[PDB]
RNA sequence: GCAGUCAAGCGUUCAUAGCGACAUUGCUUUUUGAUUCUUCGAUGUCGGCUCUUCCUAUCAUACCGAAGCAGAAUUCGGUAA
RNA sequence: AGAACUGGCGAUGCGGGAUGAACCGAACGUAGAGUUAAGGUGCCGGAAUACACGCUCAUCAGACACCACAAAAGGUGUUAGUUCAUCUAGACAGCCGGACGGUGGCCAUGGAAGUCGGAAUCCGCUAAGGAGUGUGUAACAACUCACCGGCCGAAUGAACUA
C-alpha cells in the first residue's frame, strides 16, 4: 500500500539514526559523538537496528 | 531608494604611522607614533618631538587619536621626527578641541585667587548682557 | 588563539535593497521585505556597494568566527527567500488509514487541522504563521506544500506539523504513519 | 620569577697540581638577579658535569643586554618542563622586543595555560628569527601579515571617582 | 557632597552596585535606587532561577512563618544583598538601612530630580562581550513577582512626559546657545577665554 | 614514485622542448580527450602534443634555464589550460590544422614559440596583400 | 550494599539490545564489624501502636528514549520524591 | 593502638585559619609612637574594584595547605604542545574542465548501452580514465565523480600529550 520511496523517507527520518550507548539518544546515523550533556559527548554508538 | 544603507561605526585603529596619545607615566599627556605593532596589546612608539623614547608599551595606558599620518614600516627616529613635523601634527592637535580642553583645565588649575575674583566679575557682567539680549530674544 | 580579525561577503545584487543600524537588519527585494534583529552579536557590518558587503570580527575568538559565519548564512538565506521565495513540500504516508488534512480558521486564526491519524478520534490542529501560504497539489496525491520568505517560519511549521503527527506506545519503523518532508526548494526557479 | 634580566655565568672546576686552569664553561641565564644566575648555573652544571659549587668556582658573571633593543622581534623558544604526570618538550615561538620580556611573558604563559612553574620549568634554547614565512605559529603570523591594522573595540574608561552622571560610552 | 544620590540599575550588576553603595551608606552618603527593575546579571535565567530557588527551598522547616523570608521583588533582591553585605544588626546598620530606599520604576519626585550612573557596576563594560546575562524584572516575575506590567506602563508614561521636557529644553538651550555665541563673539568673553573659561 | 612520475613528465618536456624547433602553446580549455586524440592522430604527421600540469610545465622549464637560455619567456604564457605542440612543421599548416581542424565552437592557439622569439600567431596567420602593401607603398 | 571501566564470551549470526568472564575504581552508612572519645553523683535501655516530615540508589502514576518492540505484554533507561 | 628524633598543648595568653589544644606567626612587666609577621586589602572589614601576561562559562562552576575529600576511564567544550604523513614538481578543502576509445567488455531477456543482477577486472591513447562511485531514460540522450588537469595557494589530515 505504502510505496518504498515514501518508505525510505521516513525512514531516513525515523529508522537511519543512531543512539548513544549510554543516554539512548536520537542521533544522526553517521555522527560521532554524543550530542547530550550527560552523556559527556562521548563516542559510543551504534546504527539503530532494523526489523525483521 | 535601492541604495542599501549600511552602518559601520568608525572607530580609532591602530596602524602604522598612527598617531597617538601617552595619558600615564613619566611621558604622560604627551604624544608619540606608533611604528610597528608588537600584539594586540603592545605595540611601539616614538616621540622625539615630544620627548617621549623608542619604546614598547601598553595599550590600555596610551589612549588613540583620530589622527594618523603616513611611514615607512620600521623607520628609526631620524625619519621618524621628520615625516612627523612634515606632516606638522603637534599643529593638528592644537587644532583639536580635546586639547583645547586639555590646556583649558591646564590654565584652570594654574589660576589665581585674584584670576578667579576676575573671571566672576567678567562673568557677571557677560551675564547681563546676554540675560538681557535672550530676555529681548 | 584569539584571531586577530576575520569577515565574510555577503552578495546584494541587483533588486535588492539593505539597510542594516544597531545589528537591525532590513532587507527588501521582489517578494516582499524580511526584518532581523541580531542584537546578541557584536560584530559590524560594512558596505562596499548594493553588489556587496561584509561582516567582521576584531579581535576574535574560534565561537565568533563560527557566529560570524553563521550570520551571514543568515542573512543570504533572508536575501534568497524574498527574491526566489522558499517551497517546503510534505508528502502524506499511511498504510491503513488515509491523513485527513484540512485547514480551518478561529477568528482567521487558520490552523491545518488532521484527522483519521491511525483511527485517531484526536483532532490534531497546528497554527498557521503570518506571511505562510499552503497548497494542496493536484498532480501529486496528498502533496501539501506550504512557501514563504520566512525559511524560519516555513520550516518550522513544517516541523511543528510533523511533530504534532507523532506515534506514541509504538515502533515507529513498522508504524511509519505521520507527516514527513519530502524536498526544499524555491518557489521561484520552479 | 620577577622583573626578569639576563646573565653570562662562567665557571670551571678548581684548579689542581694535575690541572692549573681547567676548562671553563659558559651559560646565558635568565634571572632577576646575579645571584639567582650563579645558583641555577650550579644547578645546570650539576646536572650535566660532576661538579658542586664547592668543586669549582665562578670565573664570572656578565650581565648582558640587546643588540638592537628597539626592534620588534620574533623568537623561535625550545622549552623542556615537568608535568604533574611527566615532563615534556616543547617548542613555541614569541614577539616581542626583547629577550627579558620575552621569556617573560614565556613563564607567565606557561603558568596560565600549563601551571608549569619556574622550578618545573627549563630552557633548551631561545634564538630569533631571522626570516618571515618561517614562523609556524599563526597567532603570530597573523602579526606578520602586511600593512596590518585594526581597532581596539569597546573602549573602557576608568572611573577615578565613584559616580558619573552621564551614560559612558566606547565610541573610542 | 550632596544630601542625596540618584541611581538607576540600569546596565548595572547587582553585588558591585550593592558593594559600592553599602560602603557608602556606612560612610553617611544617603541614595534612592529606582528603576531596580531594568538590574542586570550575570549568567542566565536558568541559572539564576536556580540560585533563586535554593534560597526559595532553604527556609525553617518547622515554620516557615519565622524563616527566611523569601521575598520576590527586584527591589527587595538587591535589598537582601545589599543586607547581607551590610551589619544589619548593628545600630549602624538599622541607621544606614534608614538612609536607603529603593524602588522600582521612578516615581515623581525621584523622577524630576536627576539620576545618575556607577561605571564599576556596569554591564556594558564590565562584563567581556561574547558572554551572557540576565534581568532582575524577568527574575522577579519567574520566582513570583506579580506587578512587572504596571511598572512599564508608567514608565512609558513617565518616559514621554520626560522625553518631552528633554527636547523643550533642549530647543530652549539651543536659543540660548545662539544668545549666548551673540556676546560669546565680545570682548569679555576673550578676557575669560585667555583667562581660561 | 609521484616524483619519479613528475621527474618524467619534465623529461618528456625537455626532449620535446630540445628536439622540436617550434612549439605552440594551445589553450585546451574545454578539449576534450576525444578531440585531442584526433588532434594527435592528424598530427602523427611531424607534431606531438604535451600536456600536465601547467606548474609543472614552468618549474621544468625554470629548471632548464641553465642552457637554452630563451624559455624564460615561455613562463608568462603557461597559464590556464594550455598544452605543448611541439614540431617542426611549418606555421601556418601546423596552425591550420590545430585551430581549424578538428576544432569545436574548441583549442585554441594560445602562443608559438620558435627560436627564441614571441609571436601571437597574427601575423603568422596574415596571408597576403601585407607584402604588396608593403612593397607597393615604399 | 550500590554504581562504574575495560571486554573474554553468551545472545541462532551479533563483543557490548539485554548480559557479561578474568581483573579493576569508587560511593553509602539502613548491615555487621573495629575503636572506646562522650556519658556509670543517670540520655529510660526490643517490639509494635499512633504521627509528621526528609531522603532517592523510582515500585506505580505523567512524559520521553532503546530493544532480539509485529500487536499485546515485557525488559534496559532518563527526567522525576 | 604502639615505638624512634625534635618541637609543641597541657602549665599559654595575642595575631591570623570564620569557628578549633596542638597549624603557621610570635610568645606578654604597665603606656606612647613606629616598622612588621604570618595573614590579607569588592562590602561585611582596617587595607589597591591597583597594574600586568593569560586559562576558563559549568542546567551540579570555582574559589587557600593543615581542614572537613573524590578516583579510574572518557569528551571533535576549550587551550597549548609533540610526532607522522599529504602538499608549493600546486596538496587538501572547495570549485572548475575531461570523465574517452577497442567498446553497447561476456552471460542473463520483451527491453539492462559503466550503475537489477550472474560471470571476468583486459587492452589502447593518455595529464587520466573504473570495462566504472552513483544520479537520470522504457533504453539512448544529459550530469558528477574514480582517474587526470584548469582554479585559491598553503594549508589538510591522522595519531598522540597535558
Amino acid at each position: 500500500i505504502i510505496e518504498p520511496s515514501l518508505k525510505a523517507l521516513a525512514s531516513k527520518y525515523n529508522c537511519d539514526k543512531s543512539v548513544c550507548r549510554k543516554c539512548y539518544a536520537r542521533l544522526p546515523p553517521r555522527a560521532t559523538n554524543c550530542r547530550k550533556r550527560k552523556c559527556g559527548h562521548t563516542n559510543q554508538l551504534r546504527p539503530k537496528k532494523k526489523l525483521k | 531608494s535601492t541604495d542599501s544603507i549600511v552602518k559601520a561605526s568608525n572607530w580609532r585603529l591602530v596602524e602604522v604611522g598612527r598617531v597617538v596619545l601617552i595619558k600615564k607615566g613619566q611621558s604622560a599627556g604627551k604624544l608619540a607614533a606608533i611604528v610597528e605593532i608588537i600584539d594586540q596589546k603592545k605595540v611601539l612608539i616614538d616621540g622625539p618631538k615630544a620627548g617621549v623614547p623608542r619604546q614598547a608599551i601598553n595599550l590600555g595606558q596610551v589612549v588613540l587619536t583620530p589622527l594618523t599620518f603616513a611611514l615607512p614600516r620600521g623607520a628609526r627616529t631620524a625619519t621618524v621626527s621628520k615625516k612627523w613635523a612634515a606632516a606638522a601634527v603637534c599643529e593638528k592637535w592644537a587644532a583639536s578641541s580635546w586639547a583645547k580642553k586639555i590646556a583649558q583645565r591646564e590654565r584652570r588649575a594654574a589660576l589665581t585667587d585674584f584670576e578667579r575674583f576676575q573671571v566672576m566679575v567678567l562673568r557677571k557682567q557677560k551675564r547681563y548682557t546676554v540675560k538681557k539680549a535672550l530676555a529681548k530674544a | 588563539m584569539k584571531y586577530i580579525q576575520t569577515e565574510q561577503q555577503i552578495e546584494v545584487p541587483e533588486g535588492v535593497t539593505v539597510s542594516i543600524k544597531s545589528r537591525i537588519v532590513k532587507v527588501v527585494g521582489p517578494r516582499g521585505t524580511l526584518t532581523k534583529n541580531l542584537k546578541h552579536i557584536d560584530v559590524t557590518f560594512t558596505k562596499v556597494n548594493n553588489q556587496l558587503i561584509k561582516v567582521a570580527v576584531h579581535n576574535g575568538g574560534r565561537k565568533h568566527v563560527a557566529a560570524l559565519r553563521t550570520v551571514k548564512s543568515l542573512v543570504d538565506n533572508m536575501i534568497t527567500g524574498v527574491t526566489k521565495g522558499y517551497k517546503y513540500k510534505m508528502r502524506y504516508v499511511y498504510a491503513h488509514f488515509p491523513i485527513n488534512v484540512n485547514i480551518v480558521e478561529k477568528d482567521g486564526a487558520k490552523f491545518i487541522e488532521v484527522r483519521n491519524f491511525l483511527g485517531d478520534k484526536k483532532i490534531r490542529n497546528v497554527p498557521v504563521r503570518d506571511g505562510v501560504t499552503i497548497e494542496f497539489s493536484t498532480n501529486v496525491k496528498d502533496e501539501i506544500v506550504l512557501s514563504g520568505n520566512s525559511v524560519e517560519d516555513v520550516s518550522q511549521n513544517a516541523a511543528d506539523l510533523q511533530q504534532i503527527c507523532r506515534v506514541r506506545n509504538k515502533d515507529i519503523r513498522k508504524f511509519l504513519d505521520g507527516i514527513y518532508v519530502s524536498h526544499k526548494g524555491f518557489i521561484t526557479e520552479d | 620569577m620577577a622583573h626578569f634580566k639576563e646573565y653570562q655565568v662562567i665557571g670551571r672546576r678548581l684548579p689542581t697540581e694535575s690541572v692549573p686552569e681547567p676548562k671553563l664553561f659558559r651559560m646565558r641565564i635568565f634571572a632577576s638577579n646575579e645571584v639567582i644566575a650563579k645558583s641555577r648555573y650550579w644547578y645546570f652544571l650539576q646536572k650535566l658535569h660532576k661538579v658542586k659549587k664547592a668543586s669549582g668556582e665562578i670565573v664570572s658573571i656578565n650581565q648582558i643586554n640587546e643588540a638592537h633593543p628597539t626592534k620588534v622581534k620574533n623568537f623561535g623558544v625550545w622549552v623542556r618542563y615537568d608535568s604533574r604526570s611527566g615532563t615534556h618538550n616543547m617548542y613555541k615561538e614569541i614577539r616581542d622586543v626583547s629577550r627579558v620580556a620575552a621569556v617573560e611573558t614565556l613563564y607567565q604563559d606557561m603558568a596560565a595555560r600549563h601551571r608549569a612553574r619556574f622550578r618545573s620549568i627549563h630552557i633548551l634554547k631561545v634564538a630569533e628569527i631571522e626570516k618571515t614565512a618561517d614562523v609556524k605559529r599563526q597567532y603570530v603570523k597573523q602579526f606578520l601579515t602586511k600593512d596590518l591594522k585594526f581597532p581596539l573595540p569597546h573602549r573602557v574608561q576608568k572611573s577615578t571617582k565613584t559616580f558619573s552622571y552621564k551614560r559612558p560610552s566606547t565610541f573610542y | 557632597v550632596e544630601p542625596v544620590v540618584v541611581i538607576d540599575g540600569k546596565g548595572h550588576l547587582v553585588g558591585r552596585l550593592a558593594s559600592v553603595v553599602a560602603k557608602q551608606l556606612l560612610n553617611g552618603q544617603k541614595i534612592v535606587v529606582v528603576r531596580a527593575e531594568e538590574l542586570n546579571i550575570s549568567g542566565e535565567f536558568f541559572r539564576n532561577k536556580l540560585k533563586y530557588h535554593d534560597f526559595l527551598r532553604k527556609a525553617t522547616a518547622f515554620n516557615k512563618t519565622r524563616g527566611p523570608f523569601h521575598f520576590r521583588a527586584p527591589s527587595r533582591i538587591f535589598y537582601k544583598a545589599l543586607r547581607g553585605m551590610v551589619s544589619h544588626k548593628t545600630a549602624r546598620g538599622k541607621a544606614a538601612l534608614e538612609r536607603l530606599k529603593v524602588f522600582e520604576g521612578i516615581p515623581p519626585p525621584y523622577d524630576k530630580k536627576k539620576r545618575v550612573v556607577v561605571p564599576q557596576a556596569l554591564r556594558v563594560l564590565r562584563l567581556k562581550p561574547g558572554r551572557k546575562y540576565t534581568t532582575l524584572g524577568k527574575l522577579s516575575t519567574s520566582v513570583g513577582w506579580k506587578y512587572e506590567d504596571v511598572v512599564a506602563k508608567l514608565e512609558a508614561k513617565r518616559k514621554v512626559s520626560s522625553a518631552e521636557y528633554y527636547a523643550k529644553k533642549r530647543a530652549f538651550t539651543k536659543k540660548v546657545a545662539s544668545a549666548n555665541a551673540t556676546a560669546a563673539e565680545s570682548d569679555v568673553a576673550k578676557q575669560l577665554a585667555a583667562l581660561g573659561y | 614514485g609521484i616524483r619519479e612520475k613528475k621527474a618524467e613528465y619534465f623529461a618528456k618536456l625537455r626532449e620535446y622542448l630540445e628536439e622540436y624547433k617550434s612549439l605552440f602553446v594551445v589553450g585546451v580549455d574545454n578539449v576534450s580527450s576525444q578531440q585531442m586524440h584526433e588532434v594527435r592522430k592528424e598530427l602523427r604527421g611531424r607534431a606531438v602534443v604535451l600536456m600536465g600540469k601547467n606548474t609543472m610545465v614552468r618549474r621544468a622549464i625554470r629548471g632548464f634555464l641553465s642552457d637554452l637560455p630563451d624559455f624564460e619567456k615561455l613562463l608568462p604564457f603557461v597559464k590556464g589550460n594550455v598544452g605543448f605542440v611541439f614540431t617542426n612543421e611549418p606555421l601556418t599548416e601546423i596552425k591550420n590544422v590545430i585551430v581549424s581542424n578538428r576544432v569545436a565552437a574548441g583549442l585554441t592557439v594560445v602562443q608559438v614559440y620558435d627560436n627564441g622569439q614571441v609571436f601571437p600567431s597574427s601575423i603568422l596567420d596574415i596571408t597576403d596583400e601585407e607584402l604588396v602593401s608593403h612593397f607597393v607603398s615604399a
